[PDB]
């Protein structure tokens, strides 16, 4: 009850005469909405992970995955992946999101060098032929392929780059093979002293050691919750409901609120609109392209008026900033954070400018102010 | 003579409607009660003024 | 002196529209910042 | 087929100020009734833009692309139909070709060897009640190629009683090439139009290449048209979104 | 220094272990922002 | 000194041993043997 | 709690992904040192 909440907030078994702030009330959600796009075809991860032949890391190959359903649990449960490390999501959560594009980058490197695929690293791979951006969002997936991919006298198709005038930019691809003039001399023609053909091959026989063996990398890359989505986890969508407090999820933008049809006019490329506080406050539904206002579920301050425990256990409750046409909706037809209802029974309800006071009778006599409420109103204990 | 009374709900500002944020905010102890108490002190002082 | 809220009855349906987007009082309210009314109304100050 | 038709045809560079342009919607998020701050590659307000005008026989120079470009055309009959981007333009590196041909737009990045004058042409009104673009005289080899896309004609046309203006922004950042656009009719003789508008994002392309220098492509056959080049800079802008959520004014924070 | 400023983006994009490393930064920065505001307000209240 | 001690004993594949860390997921962590996120203890494994 | 107080020393000896975690400590401690100075100065200004 509200008196027990004041005792708990004061950390005392006795409360003196006064008015005390307590936990803000808030209407809790009655059901869950999920709205992903109505897309049905599975994503072609087979073409990415069961490719017959991977690219050399100097010439890493990019595939673009779109308009499809991506069950990442299928990938992540496969013990085939020796490393599966994600940098702006957790692999558990991959099924609960939608992405604006997914680019899979495929290449071969030396197993000890997989360490350099992580974002912001340094060393010859991360410097000269495949660099992730510092803010990279995605998963680096790596596995040993020696038994499929190495050959008995060796495989030698797999060039890396040993030189470059400068570091490359993130997700740059350099196919130039023009001779690297390392010395002070100019160097036309295929070689020279202190002038090198800039690509050189890994040596991979199936006998060579773990860590020196050939590893296949896929890097999955994507961006989240600021743009219109096209790749999705296998989450089933549900009937969109309005004017009720609900747990929504649109394309992975989970939240709690009341949905309503807006007069906002989102440009075709927009999917979310935001308030002053960077919070999303409108959304375009991915299955019927109307723009919905999101409002937080109705809430407010609760303050408890007490004549004090030494006088009485009777208390009165101020729902501050609330018109009490709304507090009768906070009957147990839906749930609230404060579990006590009691005063919500009504009979002695009184709208003040400060919000609605429940459990105190309104009287036309004025008196000296005993417990102050606000906006001219006070309360007191009497016969 | 006075200034606007403000009260700031520390949980709703810091952790707005997340329980698994509220369970971390509890690990900082009394600070939200100090903030509420300080702002309540200021608010009562405005009527006193 | 143009005030910026006085705590009076910002009854949630005002914060349910384009009105809510143009003003910062709804953003403050939704982020747990609440203005509260003075005990004496401007009537009572005028009477004193 | 490609023939080396004479010199660069004198020095055409004119100059003018960019009064109120080259601002664009900075991200895919809706906002309204807000003065919002954004830092990225923008065309500076009142910046000294280069200007080119067709006057017969024409040429388009090789232009730098440092930190990306603003490109615009004042036009009738779509005389400008695309661009080349790269760092060598002679198959020592990859390069990106964009064209709006008579069938459709094509986007392509390959080890291109361009001709010294990449150009296209039309035979005019030749009995079929049509204007056939019978000349694709742009490149001579494309050895290795790593991305290609094709779709349709990009022709947002009534009968040109006011002259067109097409506005583009090009960026090449963290392996993505980013294209923005806007179009309007305009009613000024030669000056760039004073008044506020902002570019929408149109396409994003996973090319992953060094672009140092850029160019623009003339479609050949009496076509009178002109185009403008500005250069973006890393700057901060303040944008006023109205209640409809359109950038209605801006302030360049370093003007 | 968190991956996003919006609390629900962290809680949708990360699991219970890696999320709490990110939520703690938002808690630290926001709690420092309230203690700043309440210090400004207590000092102001002494002038008023 | 420890209040109660329990040794939990089982055999798994060597690549699944990573799943025995607290807060993990995968066939052993999911439907077989789960540690709590506040686990106090040691996980000890050897090739058999 | 950083490995050094010289900002360019940090930016030399560590590579970026953990150098930024060392810089985040100097940012936090120096910003706390300024919030301290400005609080003292505001309380002093009220005495003056
Ligand atoms: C509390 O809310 C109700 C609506 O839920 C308000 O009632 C309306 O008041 C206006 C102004 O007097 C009238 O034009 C409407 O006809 C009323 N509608 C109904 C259904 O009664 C009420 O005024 C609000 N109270 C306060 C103090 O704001
Ligand atoms: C057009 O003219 C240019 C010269 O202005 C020609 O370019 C030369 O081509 C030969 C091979 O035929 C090269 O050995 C020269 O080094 C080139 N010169 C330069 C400066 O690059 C070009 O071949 C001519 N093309 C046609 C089709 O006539
Ligand atoms: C990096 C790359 O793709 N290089 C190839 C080269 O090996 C080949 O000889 C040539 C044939 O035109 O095409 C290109
Ligand atoms: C590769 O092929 C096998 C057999 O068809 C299939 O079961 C497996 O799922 C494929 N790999 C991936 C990563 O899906
Ligand atoms: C791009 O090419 C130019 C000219 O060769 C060169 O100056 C620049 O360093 C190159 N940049 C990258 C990232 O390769
Ligand atoms: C998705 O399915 C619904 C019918 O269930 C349909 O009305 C809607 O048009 C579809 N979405 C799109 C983008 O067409
Ligand atoms: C309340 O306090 C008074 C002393 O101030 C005491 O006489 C009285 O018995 C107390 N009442 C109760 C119910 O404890
Ligand atoms: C107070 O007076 C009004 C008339 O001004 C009357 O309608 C109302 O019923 C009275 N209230 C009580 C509690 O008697
Ligand atoms: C800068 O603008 C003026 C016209 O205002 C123009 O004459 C001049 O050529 C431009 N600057 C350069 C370096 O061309
Ligand atoms: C436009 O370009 C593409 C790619 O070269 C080609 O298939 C198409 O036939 C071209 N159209 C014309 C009119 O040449
Ligand atoms: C008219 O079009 C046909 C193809 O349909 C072509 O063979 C013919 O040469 C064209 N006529 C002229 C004069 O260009
Ligand atoms: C906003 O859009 C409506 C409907 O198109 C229009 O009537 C109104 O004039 C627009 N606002 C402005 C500032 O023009």
């Amino acid at each position: 009850d509200p008196l027990s909440e004041t005792k708990c907030t004061l950390k005392s078994f006795t409360v003196e005469k006064g008015i005390y702030q307590t936990s803000n009330f808030r209407v809790q959600p009655t059901e869950s909405i999920v709205r992903f796009p109505n897309i049905t075809n599975l994503c072609p991860f087979g073409e990415v992970f069961n490719a017959t032949r991977f690219a050399s890391v100097y010439a890493w190959n990019r595939k673009r995955i779109s308009n499809c359903v991506a069950d990442y649990s299928v990938l992540y449960n496969s013990a085939s992946f020796s490393t599966f490390k994600c940098y702006g999501v957790s692999p558990t959560k991959l099924n609960d999101l939608c992405f604006t594009n997914v680019y899979a980058d495929s290449f071969v490197i030396r197993g000890d060098e997989v360490r350099q695929i992580a974002p912001g690293q340094t060393g010859n791979i991360a410097d000269y032929n495949y660099k992730l951006p510092d803010d990279f969002t995605g998963c680096v997936i790596a596995w040993n392929s020696n038994n499929l991919d190495s050959k008995v006298g060796g495989n030698y198709n797999y060039l890396y780059r040993l030189f470059r005038k400068s570091n490359l930019k993130p997700f740059e691809r350099d196919i130039s093979t023009e001779i690297y003039q390392a010395g002070s001399t100019p160097c036309n023609g295929v070689k020279g002293f202190n002038c090198y053909f800039p690509l050189q091959s890994y040596g991979f026989q199936p006998t060579y050691g773990v860590g020196y063996q050939p590893y296949r990398v896929v890097v999955l890359s994507f961006e989240l919750l600021h743009a219109p989505a096209t790749v999705c986890g296998p989450k089933k969508s549900t009937n969109l409901v309005k004017n009720k407090c609900v747990n929504f999820n649109f394309n992975g933008l989970t939240g709690t609120g009341v949905l309503t049809e807006s007069n906002k006019k989102f440009l075709p490329f927009q999917q979310f609109g935001r308030d002053i506080a960077d919070t999303t406050d409108a959304v375009r539904d991915p299955q019927t392209l109307e723009i919905l206002d999101i409002t937080p579920c109705s809430f407010g301050g609760v303050s408890v008026i007490t004549p004090g425990t030494n006088t009485s256990n009777q208390v009165a409750v101020l729902y501050q900033g609330v018109n009490c046409t709304e507090v009768p909706v906070a009957i147990h037809a839906d749930q609230l954070t404060p579990t006590w209802r009691v005063y919500s029974t009504g009979s002695n309800v009184f709208q003040t400018r400060a919000g609605c006071l429940i459990g105190a009778e309104h009287v036309n006599n004025s008196y000296e102010c005993d417990i102050p409420i606000g906006a001219g109103i006070c309360a007191s204990y009497q016969t | 003579v006075s200034m606007t009374k403000t009260s700031v709900d520390c949980t709703m500002y810091i952790c707005g409607d997340s329980t698994e944020c509220s369970n971390l905010l509890l690990q900082y102890g009394s600070f939200c009660t100090q903030l509420n108490r300080a702002l309540t002190g200021i608010a009562v002082e405005q009527d006193k003024n | 002196v143009t005030l910026a809220d006085a705590g009076f009855i910002k009854q949630y349906g005002d914060c349910l529209g384009d009105i809510a987007a143009r003003d910062l009082i709804c953003a403050q309210k939704f982020n747990g910042l609440t203005v509260l009314p003075p005990l004496l109304t401007d009537e009572m100050i005028a009477q004193y | 087929q490609c023939v080396n038709f004479t010199t660069r045809t004198q020095l055409p560079p004119a100059y003018t100020n960019s009064f109120t342009r080259g601002v664009y919607y900075p991200d895919k998020v809706f906002r309204s009734s807000v003065l919002h701050s954004t830092q990225d590659l923008f065309l500076p307000f009142f910046s000294n833009v280069t200007w080119f005008h067709a006057i017969k026989r024409f040429a388009n120079p090789v232009l730098p692309f440092n930190d990306g470009v603003y490109f615009a055309s004042t036009e009738k009959s779509n005389i400008i139909r695309g661009w080349i981007f790269g760092t060598t333009l002679d198959s020592k590196t990859q390069s990106l070709l964009i064209v709006n041909n008579a069938t459709n737009v094509v986007i392509k990045v390959c080890e291109f060897q361009f001709c010294n004058d990449p150009f296209l042409g039309v035979y005019y009104h030749k009995n079929n009640k049509s204007w056939m673009e019978s000349e694709f005289r742009v490149y001579s080899s494309a050895n290795n190629c790593t991305f290609e896309y094709v779709s349709q004609p990009f022709l947002m046309d009534k009968q040109g009683n006011f002259k067109n203006l097409r506005e583009f922004v090009f960026k090449n950042i963290d392996g993505y090439f980013k294209i923005y656009s806007k179009h309007t009719p305009i009613n000024l003789v030669r000056g760039l139009p004073q008044g506020f508008s902002a570019l929408e994002p149109l396409v994003d392309l996973p090319i992953g290449i060094n672009i140092t220098r850029f160019q623009t492509l003339h479609r050949s056959y009496a076509g009178a048209a002109a185009y403008y080049v500005g250069y973006l800079q890393p700057r901060t802008f303040l944008l006023k979104y109205n209640e409809n959520g359109t950038i209605t004014d801006a302030v360049d924070c370093a003007l | 220094g968190a991956i996003s400023s919006v609390l629900n983006d962290i809680l949708s994009r990360l699991d219970k272990v890696e999320a709490e490393v990110q939520i703690d930064r938002l808690i630290t920065g926001r709690l420092q922002s309230l203690q700043t505001y309440v210090t400004q307000q207590l000092i102001r209240a002494a002038e008023i």
